[PDB]
RNA sequence: AGGGUGAAAAGAACCCCCAUCGGGGAGUGAAAAGAACAUGAAACCGUAAGCUCUCAAGCAGUGGGAGGGGGACCAGACC
RNA sequence: UCGGAGAGAGGCUCGGUGAAAUAGACAUGUCUGUGAAGAUGCGGACUACCUGCACCUGGACAGAAAGACCCUAUGAAGCU
RNA sequence: UUCACAUCGACGGGAAGGUUUGGCACCUCGAUGUCGGCUCUUCGCCACCUGGGGCUGUAGUAUGUUCCAAGGGUUGGGCUGUUCGCCCAUUAAAGCGGUACGUGAGCUGGGUUCAGAACGUCGUGAGACAGUUCGGUCCAUAUCCGGUGUGGGCGUUAGAGCAUUGAGAGGACCUUUCCCUAGUACGAGAGGACCGGGAAGGACGCACCUCUGGUGUACCAGUUAUCGUGCCCACGGUAAACGCUGGGUAGCCAAGUGCGGAGCGGAUAACUGCUGAAAGCAUCUAAGUAGUAAGCCCACCCCAAGAUGAGUGCUCUCCUA
RNA sequence: AGAGAAGGUCACGGCGAGACGAGCCGUUUAUCAUUACGAUAGGUGUCAAGUGGAAGUGCAGUGAUGUAUGCAGCUGAGGCAUCCUAACAGACCCACAGACUUGAAC
């Protein structure tokens, strides 16, 4: 999954409504930022086998960090940071450890982004909620209701299939949301407003990249 | 933490004593190289002449094994893989035993240049199955050889090795590389003998 | 949110008092008539001695819902009843004069119908 | 699930849980310290404090509010008497919770809630 | 649903050992707790 | 349905743990045989010591036996 | 349609007490072939670290004994 | 019309399948049981629609027939115990089969017409009926396999914390109307395009709570009966697990809001092709190569080194006697 | 053998994480003086928000009731402040410079 362009990380602050001059109301997510988005490490095809750049995000007290990690960020000469992440480019010449990213440079207005985040955990969920199973009859004689159904065929094959859909734990995962739009950037509050919903509740941690378009931003294969 | 308390000290000391006395009285190992019928010591031992010889642990020790290299360029897949299997299994040593690994290591290089007769390049079919229904996947030989060409020879030799514990443990002695180069130069590989006539194809 | 078996008030002269929707058209397999969709209804109750007999299959466009229409102003509209207007396959209303309010959301596909309106919303 | 449902259920239905909490507070304000189960204590914090904050203002209105919570009048009047004196400078935080050895019968974790 | 067979001596011995391992973690909590109350410095804890 | 402490109750004083039961000494006794007491098989429940299992497919054994351990006197054997 | 949320009693965890039907022995994969003609156990391939827990019920021709249906018996009884 | 082979194809023949009605009695009789719906799959291709083609008695639109193609789709009702089938209104189309009626230790109707009763009919009669009719009990705490999730142990050759490569595995790559092209080709007219652009929809998937709401036994307000707080006032309890109503934040949720389905990437099936021999002619094929499919494979989206083949990268730590 | 490496588990305060384990965040709560990083939960103060005009005392009315004081009163699962309470006391696991061979370098 080679990624087009450097991304940045941010924090979901919650959603509000935002007008346009002509009275079109757009619901927008407001994505805040914190001190960070500092290039931590750079990986050369020679050295690592591939081309990538590790940006750290959330700053932090030095105590809370572990000695291996602190010693990772003193090799860089950067401030202590909670979350590290990698972006995979096809060319890294522009980047030095300790270099800083600004989201005002990378993202203009009306540009397309891709928001990766972690989803709301809904816990252990039934067949209905998890796979949209139609529920069986509520009344005439029927004892089933929200139950799973039959789970397989008869004597043959005589075992349930792999991956046959069943109740299990739902949510709480890395999820991409493709091709969103950027409505407004506030330099004052350093915030980015985005049309639509992004995963997870406020206080979340997001990763925004310039949108991969399978024809035109990416290696053909 | 390794205790240097007099207790553990004492224990290791004693154990080296036991090991000493057990090494003194036991029969010496005489490796099989121009090894004559018997040493004046074995002659006091158990009967190894009128019973079938079976290898002891000093023999098959992994460090000793021959290494071999097959240039797979213009070789024919199957006919080569047989020879490879023979040598890996050990079937060419007088000391062969089914229950043990007496075999070699084999290094196969230039694994994309391997040659195959007939229309096979476009026909022979490597299938593997997920384990879900409709989990079947098929490759033509050639898609495979463009994508990860080592799998071809690995998969052709694995077929001719025994199956089961000694089989799998054997298969780890087959070291395959797509390039003309291998990083084993330290092991000093000899070249692999081929007594087969038809094994070498010419165009 | 008109769906099959729903009853509807007729908004024009055409001589039906009430419709029962049996289908939704052009929406492919959607089950919801919302404002400005063509539904196939039948006539339950009629106004006597009029060109329209009860138990007729006819086309109508849905002009009023109890569900809520959202324009882009963030503006929202909710009526107190369901109503549709009986039409041709040409987009022209069979009956010639319409009651009640309508919306500017119908101006695109139906000119006639927005023309005859006593009020526009 | 519950996301951000914050209430203490105490494994009882609404009515009972209310009455239980009222009871436990008239107990704490009568005796000044008591022994309960960890959950009951933690749940009871809020209502203890509601009562104290109530008494700090002293209005007839507030006094009728407290009267309609605590069961025993006498404890209420004494509350409105003592509190300005004892707690006047304390902004919040009127209760200490000190845990103990668990119970013998069920091994339910115990606790000591103190009026501090 | 019933047990078509009877459970083999050794497998049962493993399942019951698992259930006995919980005693081990409770023994660690117990030990740590005694070593706490044995310095008399805890104001969060009380014993009579 | 529920029999067999010992020849004799000599049925265990005294101290210790100690709310009782139960126990450990001492004392009785040829023997503790200690009262749920005589020989006390198997299932079944364990504890300790020797070898050994976490890439594995198997009516569980058998023929071959790597490596490790044990009691020997025909130490080339047996377990 | 087309499901949604909530309250109780269970379910779940911890402490106390503590069953049952079942059970040749079980070190108990999938496909396909074979076979008393639908195999964890036979063959060939394929896939599989060891072991819990919560859930689900496709298999084990799952479990609860004579098959009510059909036939047999020079059986049994009731009735005409 | 001429013309057997566009489309039919009589008289006959040669097959495959194992879905109909059957023959057999190898099978199980103890508690291995038939047809429809619900839920939930899955696979076949003899293709109903969607993708590409050849032929036409193909002007165009629309067909007909056939080739490759099973990735995706295949509605809602009135009627039946039903397989079958009929109709209503749609629709791109409303495919046919297999899986023990696929699915009864998942659910439910009939069926094994069990015992009551009645009708027709047969029988002197008790009773009978591959006649009809009304009524009529199936249980279940999952041992193992199989599955969906979620841990521990141990391995990964000193011990760790981070960050990742991606073998393998999955999810999703769907489809309809309308508008430009152009009332242009085509046709005497009536009709009316291929190709390539653009919008709106459907179904499905992934998220979400700003709006519109649902609930919201956290709360707020009215209000009946009644018993408490000495009595008025004002509050408290009860009217199961809200006494009854009217509102509701946070949450969860859809009918609400966003987003998604991209590929002048690779290789093929049918087919159309170029150079061109064996047969000094010809021929898409034998050498070699060109286009080209909703198919196949990469790319997209999650997972993923128990990938024991246990990967690479950065950093940290190994004291004292 | 003493000690307790890096780290882990536990304990303790929690959650937009959760059946349990797991996950994640905290654990003396800074200093500042020019950024951010040292408030986890509860309480308290204030704010968004909800409900819809408290009680008491006045006036009007024969009275039920209305009206003023007053965007009142209650609530505030959400934000922001503030260490007032509880994050006390602590415990356990854990530290053979990494067997053996061969080349290359020096
Ligand atoms: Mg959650
Ligand atoms: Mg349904
Ligand atoms: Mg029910
Ligand atoms: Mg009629
Ligand atoms: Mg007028
Ligand atoms: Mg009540
Ligand atoms: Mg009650
Ligand atoms: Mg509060
Ligand atoms: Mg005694
Ligand atoms: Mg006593
Ligand atoms: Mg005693
Ligand atoms: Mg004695
Ligand atoms: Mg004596
Ligand atoms: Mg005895
Ligand atoms: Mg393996
Ligand atoms: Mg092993
Ligand atoms: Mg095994
Ligand atoms: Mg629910
Ligand atoms: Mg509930
Ligand atoms: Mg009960
Ligand atoms: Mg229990
Ligand atoms: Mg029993
Ligand atoms: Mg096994
Ligand atoms: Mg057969
Ligand atoms: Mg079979
Ligand atoms: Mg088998
Ligand atoms: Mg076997
Ligand atoms: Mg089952
Ligand atoms: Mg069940
Ligand atoms: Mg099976
Ligand atoms: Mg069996
Ligand atoms: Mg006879
Ligand atoms: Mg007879
Ligand atoms: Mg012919
Ligand atoms: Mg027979
Ligand atoms: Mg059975
Ligand atoms: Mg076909
Ligand atoms: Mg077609
Ligand atoms: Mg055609
Ligand atoms: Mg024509
Ligand atoms: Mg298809
Ligand atoms: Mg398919
Ligand atoms: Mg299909
Ligand atoms: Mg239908
Ligand atoms: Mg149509
Ligand atoms: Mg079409
Ligand atoms: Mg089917
Ligand atoms: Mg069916
Ligand atoms: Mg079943
Ligand atoms: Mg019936
Ligand atoms: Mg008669
Ligand atoms: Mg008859
Ligand atoms: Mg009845
Ligand atoms: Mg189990
Ligand atoms: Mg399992
Ligand atoms: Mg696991
Ligand atoms: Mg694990
Ligand atoms: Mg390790
Ligand atoms: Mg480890
Ligand atoms: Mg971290
Ligand atoms: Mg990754
Ligand atoms: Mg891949
Ligand atoms: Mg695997
Ligand atoms: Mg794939
Ligand atoms: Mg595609
Ligand atoms: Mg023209
Ligand atoms: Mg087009
Ligand atoms: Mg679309
Ligand atoms: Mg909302
Ligand atoms: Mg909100
Ligand atoms: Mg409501
Ligand atoms: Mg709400
Ligand atoms: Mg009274
Ligand atoms: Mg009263
Ligand atoms: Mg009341
Ligand atoms: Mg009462
Ligand atoms: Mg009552
Ligand atoms: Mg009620
Ligand atoms: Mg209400
Ligand atoms: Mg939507
Ligand atoms: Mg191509
Ligand atoms: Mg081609
Ligand atoms: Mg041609
Ligand atoms: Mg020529
Ligand atoms: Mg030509
Ligand atoms: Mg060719
Ligand atoms: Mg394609
Ligand atoms: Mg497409
Ligand atoms: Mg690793
Ligand atoms: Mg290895
Ligand atoms: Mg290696
Ligand atoms: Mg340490
Ligand atoms: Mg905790
Ligand atoms: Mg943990
Ligand atoms: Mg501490
Ligand atoms: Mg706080
Ligand atoms: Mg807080
Ligand atoms: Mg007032
Ligand atoms: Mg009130
Ligand atoms: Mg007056
Ligand atoms: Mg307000
Ligand atoms: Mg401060
Ligand atoms: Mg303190
Ligand atoms: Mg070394
Ligand atoms: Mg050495």
């Amino acid at each position: 999954s080679v990624d087009a362009g450097i991304g940045v990380m941010g924090t979901k602050l919650g959603m509000m409504s935002f007008f346009e001059e002509d009275g079109t109301v757009v619901p927008v997510t407001v994505i805040g930022f914190k001190e960070g988005n500092i290039v931590t490490q750079v990986k050369t095809e020679s050295t690592d086998g591939y081309n990538a750049v590790q940006v750290g995000y959330e700053r932090l007290r030095d105590r809370k960090l572990t000695m291996p990690e602190r010693g990772h960020l003193n090799k860089a000469g950067v401030i202590p940071m909670r979350h590290l992440q990698e972006f995979r480019l096809v060319s890294v010449d522009d980047f030095t450890p300790s270099q800083k990213l600004l989201f005002e440079e990378l993202f203009k207005e009306g540009d397309m982004v891709d928001i990766s985040g972690t989803t709301i955990g809904k816990g252990f969920q039934g067949g209905i909620k998890r796979h949209n199973f139609k529920r069986g009859l509520m009344t005439h004689g029927s004892k089933s209701h929200r139950a799973l159904g039959s789970i397989g065929a008869g004597t043959t094959p005589g075992h349930v299939y792999k991956g046959k859909k069943m109740p299990g734990r739902m949510g709480g995962t890395k999820t991409k949301i493709r091709k969103l739009k950027i409505m407004k950037i506030d330099t004052d509050l350093r915030v980015v407003m985005i049309k639509g919903a992004v995963p997870g509740k406020p206080g979340n941690l997001l990763r925004l990249a310039p949108a991969k378009i399978v024809g035109k931003n990416i290696p053909k294969n | 933490r390794k205790s240097t308390s007099a207790s553990t000290k004492c224990t290791e000391e004693w154990r080296q004593l036991k090991e000493a006395v057990k090494k003194e009285f036991a029969i010496p190992h005489v490796p099989l190289d121009q090894r004559w019928m018997f040493t004046l010591e074995e002659a006091t031992g158990p009967d190894i002449w009128n019973t079938t010889w079976y290898p002891k642990s000093a023999d098959h020790v992994p460090t000793d094994k021959k290494w071999y290299v097959v240039d797979a360029t213009d070789l024919i897949l199957g006919r080569m893989a047989s020879t490879i299997a023979i040598h890996i299994r050990g079937k060419n040593l007088a000391s062969y035993t089914p229950s043990v690994d007496m075999g070699a290591f084999v290094i196969v290089v230039n694994a994309d240049k391997v040659a195959v007769s007939g229309k096979k390049r476009t026909q022979k079919l490597y299938r593997r199955h997920s384990g879900r229904p409709g989990g079947l996947k098929e490759e033509t030989f050639d898609q495979l050889q463009k994508r990860i060409p080592e799998r071809i020879i690995e998969h052709a030799v694995r077929g001719m090795l025994p199956k089961g514990r000694l089989g799998r443990y054997l298969f780890n002695h087959l070291k395959v590389y797509k390039g003309a180069e291998h990083p084993h130069q330290a092991q000093q590989p000899i070249d692999l003998p081929l007594r087969d006539k038809r094994i070498r194809v010419e165009k | 949110m008109i769906q099959p078996q729903t009853h509807l008030n007729v908004a024009d002269n055409s001589g039906a008092r009430e419709l029962m929707c049996i289908r939704i058209i052009g929406a492919s397999n959607r089950r919801y008539a919302r404002i400005g969709d063509v539904i196939v209804a039948v006539i339950k109750e009629a106004i006597p001695n009029t060109p329209l007999e009860r138990s007729e299959v006819i086309r109508a466009v849905v002009v009023r819902t109890c569900k809520e229409l959202k324009r882009d102003n963030g503006m929202i509209i909710r009526y107190d009843d369901n109503a549709a207007v009986i039409i041709d396959q040409e987009g022209n209303p069979k009956g010639t004069r319409i009651f009640g309010a309508i919306a500017r959301e119908l101006r695109q596909k139906f000119a006639k119908i927005v023309s005859l309106a006593p009020e526009v919303l | 699930m519950k996301h951000g449902r914050k209430i203490h259920r105490l494994s009882r239905p609404a009515d009972q849980r209310r009455a239980l909490l009222r009871g436990l507070t008239t107990q704490l304000l009568k005796h000044g310290r008591i022994k309960t189960t960890r959950a009951k204590a933690s749940a009871m914090r809020k209502y203890v404090d509601k009562m104290i904050t109530l008494a700090k203002e002293g209005s007839l209105h507030k006094r009728r509010q407290a009267l309609g919570f605590i069961y025993e009048k006498q404890i209420v009047h004494a509350l409105f008497a003592e509190v300005p004196e004892r707690y006047g400078d304390r902004n919040g935080g009127y209760t200490r919770i000190i845990r103990t050895l668990p119970r013998r019968g069920d091994n339910a974790p115990m606790a000591y809630i103190e009026l501090v | 649903a019933v047990p078509k067979k009877r459970t083999s001596i050794y497998k049962k011995r493993i399942r019951k050992n698992i259930w006995k391992k919980k005693g081990y973690w409770a023994a660690l909590k117990a030990f740590s707790l005694a070593k706490s109350l044995s310095t008399g410095n805890s104001k969060s804890f009380f014993v009579r």
